[PDB]
């Protein structure tokens, strides 16, 4: 018997073996079609123990896809170029930035984090107008996990998510750690038509979600901003 | 009533070892016992984003940010010398024969039905058709995989080794045999008996292989890459390394023995793509796809299950690749 | 035979009369079922005629309606009272103010700009969380015309709006001035499906529009933020 | 229906060798085959302290006391020996051919439809003109990156040899031929024909690429620049390394095919900048922009999707950008970043 | 000596020059492009 936690599944090897005396099995962590870690456990265990054999795994994978697919950060400074008096992390650029070092004619500047800088000189107004446009959700990070296909904004490029990739948010096991039941709630559905999309295939009575339901879903647990 | 074993394996044969690079002058071929090792290097890279981006179009500012700070890396490399033109590489083949027994089973009246049925097989026809095909990917120098792409004239050449020394050599043109059919020539079909007597049983053989491909001065050569798992990430700067055995550039014995076995013309979808390698649901990598799917009935597995517990034969070619994945050898039980 | 510019409605009077030898006609301008103007209009007109004759009276209450429902402004000053340094037009107020003069012990004061202000002094950084969180969308004076049940976040009280109200908004004589073919492009349906949801009575072929489509066909169009 | 292919990688054609220099004088040109090597040594530098600060700095004790401290730093250096003035760069070339053909994919759909496609182009056009453009970057000297600029005089050979002997030769000077522009010459055509030959997969080409600089007596040469790591250094390590084989200063292979390729004269932008390599988003690192922003509609992969997909075949010259960027090799797919 | 507090260093002369159009005497003229001559790395 399997364990899914969120997107990963926890399968034993089907004919265990005899260490020390003791009966045990081979387990398999699994991240979609990727295998990550195999170990031997030894029979008489709960399925909690076999949770938390591979729980620290999974928080580290968790820290280093945090970290790695963060947001980039934005930052205001005045005329002499150091003391930083705000931060943003934005989900996109300005688009009107190139290469500048701020001098004396203009009392703010608005330059990147990254080393060779780009920035822009704003006037506290414009400043506030471009972070409410292009501001970053708290989960942006999990938008490096999807496959991009399935995000644009374009309708006539968009497909339907699959149930794996959907597991990546809603589940108890998910990122978010958000219920079916809230987030049935949180599209006014009930939760048997919100199970009917989590079947796991087409065939075995399961239906496609809509474009709509898809971003303003992606829209109120604060992944995407979907302005 | 006579069910399949739940454990079941069977040891391969055609073991080759590894393959040896060197380098030299082509028509002092004839001397190449001193020819000197080539030898891997590392060199540094720089480049800058090309791939299809996440985001098309929302963001151009992120994509000069990307430029101004590009990516270095540390990659190693193989090339010939400045002064010679000519790669060498050196092999040897061992054949052993007795292809039916599993080294591992449960049922005995499964492994009797089998080794019966594989005696009918061998007293039907020889091994004389695999011996060929297989003489055939040995003629042509099929495993020289990307050395072999854009050469001037590469030529092979066999010996035949039973005590300290070399009972028959040959000699061949891999580009006069293409990549893409069987014919006949009675070098080759000598070579093919001398097969067909290794893998009856009959006899012990023990070959050499030695492959000459005239390149170009100082060009670069293509060994077998390794495994830099987790320490491209942190500041990503080793991030490719190449196997070599003693200093010295090689490639993976199971790349030649892939490369061996490409004999199989007889996968249902069609006849003008070229043969490829056999394999359980066979299968290639590079283009995704597995031929020989289980809906049809021209896998491996419910071909062998037809033909022992329910006793009927597939066609003579189906013979052919069932007895060729014997040939490989490999695992199979329930999982 | 009526005409139908938005929300509006123009009809004739179902027999005319003869005013100065010439055929006349009463024509009246209805605001759902409230009835606004009545002119009398000869016949050979065309009906861009009787457009442009009304015309004037629409725009005037299109003004009079954005100044009513216009959102509330809060302001940034410094350490002395005057001066706003910048302004923005939120749509909600942040819950923790109550009537403030600044002084001297901190820089930034973030007050009201009704009379009796309220304020609270911030650090430049939660200004900009607050800007983010509280603003409003550029058409946000909309809202001020529709009942609220229609407008709810709360599953449990929402009902679809009727014809009449989803007027508002869509179609060429609507206050966002948006076609029926760029909404139904804008939620990834056909002009035909979206059309379904226009017909006038559900008996006629009409169709209840989903929670999660209404919410965010109102996010898309700069209406309602709808977070 | 028809949608793209998800894996998706081309092998590149026109391989070169990595070019290794050597030093000798002028009219030994004909002799040169036992020109020594030039090396790479190394020398002390200590410097001064000559770029911009920060605010919090710039009081005038904290500079003086900065000034006090020095840095003394280790440098490999490479140049001419001291009674020589010519300087040659040798190296090798494959043409491949076969341009059409990729080496990984997934459906055989778009596999054959980009294979008709690339056979209407070549049907309809030769490799003539990019060949042409080949053969003019091989013509000048722009291998030689800074080595060619201050030159006085540059002159460079070429010997078509197919069997273990020449057969056809090539002599020119490559300040005759501009950086800027691509004229039409006799011997620059047979060059060209050759070359789009052996694109073509008719025949069977390899190319030796010799190239002799006139700089001065004991100057200054540029080879290719390693990559040094350390992880908090001591202050007195090296600062600069120099690629060498086997002790004998040369250029990555990689700066030679990068210089080889720079025949992008068709981008939206200008005309008076001159021509840039081929790239998908036509990217120089130098200026630190992306011509062909994909904003605008001439990036590599709208072209190639609008020309496989749907048919809308561009340009010519786009034509040529596309598939002189399918000759350049790459991956193309979803491994996107 | 040319102490940037005092306005005559390479860089605040550079600036004045390129950006505010402030061309300076013609011997600080000679310096700027001496120091172009010169060459070196300016950034950041």
């Amino acid at each position: 018997n399997a364990i899914h936690i969120g997107p990963f599944s926890i399968t034993p090897a089907a004919r265990g073996l005899h260490y020390g005396g003791l009966p045990h099995h081979q387990w398999t962590l699994y991240y979609g079609p990727r295998e990550m870690a195999i170990k031997t456990l030894p029979d008489s265990y709960t399925s909690s123990e076999v949770r938390d054999e591979f729980s620290d795994i999974i928080a580290e994978f968790v820290i280093d896809a945090r970290h790695r697919y963060a947001p980039d950060v934005l930052e205001l400074v005045n005329s002499d170029g150091d003391a930083v008096l705000a931060r943003v992390a934005v989900s996109r650029l300005p688009e009107a930035l190139s290469g500048c070092i701020p001098d004396d004619r203009f009392p703010y500047w608005l330059l990147t984090a990254s080393r060779p800088r780009l920035g822009l000189p704003v006037t506290l107004n414009e400043y506030t107008a471009l972070a409410v446009e292009l501001s970053a959700p708290p989960l942006a990070w999990i938008t490096g996990l999807l496959p991009g296909e399935v995000l644009t904004h374009d309708a006539e490029e968009w497909r339907p998510p699959t149930s794996w990739e959907l597991r990546h948010v809603v589940g108890e096991g998910s990122f978010t750690g958000v219920s079916g039941a809230a987030a049935a709630a949180l599209l006014g559905m009930s939760a048997t038509n919100f199970r009917k999309y989590t079947a796991g295939d087409s065939a075995a009575n399961r239906q496609k979600i809509s474009f709509a339901a898809w971003h303003y879903l992606l829209d109120r647990l604060g992944v995407k901003r979907a302005s | 009533i006579l069910s399949t074993a739940s454990v079941l394996a069977f040891e391969r044969k055609l073991d080759p070892s590894d393959a040896l690079m060197s380098a030299g002058a082509w028509a002092q071929r004839d001397a190449s016992q001193e020819w000197p090792a080539v030898t891997v290097r590392e060199k540094s890279v720089r480049g800058t984003i090309s791939n299809r981006l996440k985001t098309k179009d929302r963001d151009p500012a992120k994509l000069d940010a990307s430029i101004q700070s590009p990516n270095l890396q540390t990659v190693d490399v193989a090339n010939l010398p400045s002064d010679a033109d000519t790669l060498k590489v050196r092999f040897t083949l061992r054949v052993l024969g007795g292809a039916g027994t599993p080294s591992a089973c449960n049922d005995a009246a499964y492994r009797d039905k089998l080794l019966q049925t594989v005696a009918t097989y061998v007293n039907e026809q020889g091994f004389a058709e695999l011996a060929r095909r297989y003489a055939h990917n040995l003629a042509n120098a099929r495993f020289l995989w990307r050395n072999r792409v854009g050469a001037e004239a590469v030529e092979v050449r066999i010996n035949h080794i039973r005590q300290g020394e070399v009972a028959r050599t040959w000699r061949f043109d891999a580009l006069a045999i293409g990549l893409r059919d069987f014919k006949a020539d009675a070098e080759l079909d000598a070579l093919a008996e001398l097969i067909a007597s290794g893998l009856s049983g009959s006899g012990h053989v023990l070959l050499e292989v030695v492959a000459f491909a005239r390149i170009g001065d100082g060009q670069e050569v293509f060994p077998s890459q390794e495994l830099i798992l987790d320490k491209g990430d942190k500041k990503g700067q080793k991030s490719k390394t190449l196997y070599s055995v003693r200093d010295a550039a090689a490639i993976h014995s199971q790349k030649i023995g892939n490369a061996l076995r490409t004999i199989d013309t007889w996968y249902p979808d069609e006849d003008g793509l070229g043969p490829i390698a056999v394999e359980p649901y066979g299968s290639v990598t590079s283009q995704g796809k597995a031929y020989r799917q289980p809906k049809q009935k021209l896998d491996f597995y419910t071909l062998l299950d037809n033909w022992v517990l329910r006793d009927e034969a597939p066609a003579v070619e189906q013979q052919h690749y069932v007895i060729a994945n014997l040939i490989r050898g490999g695992v199979f039980g329930e999982a």
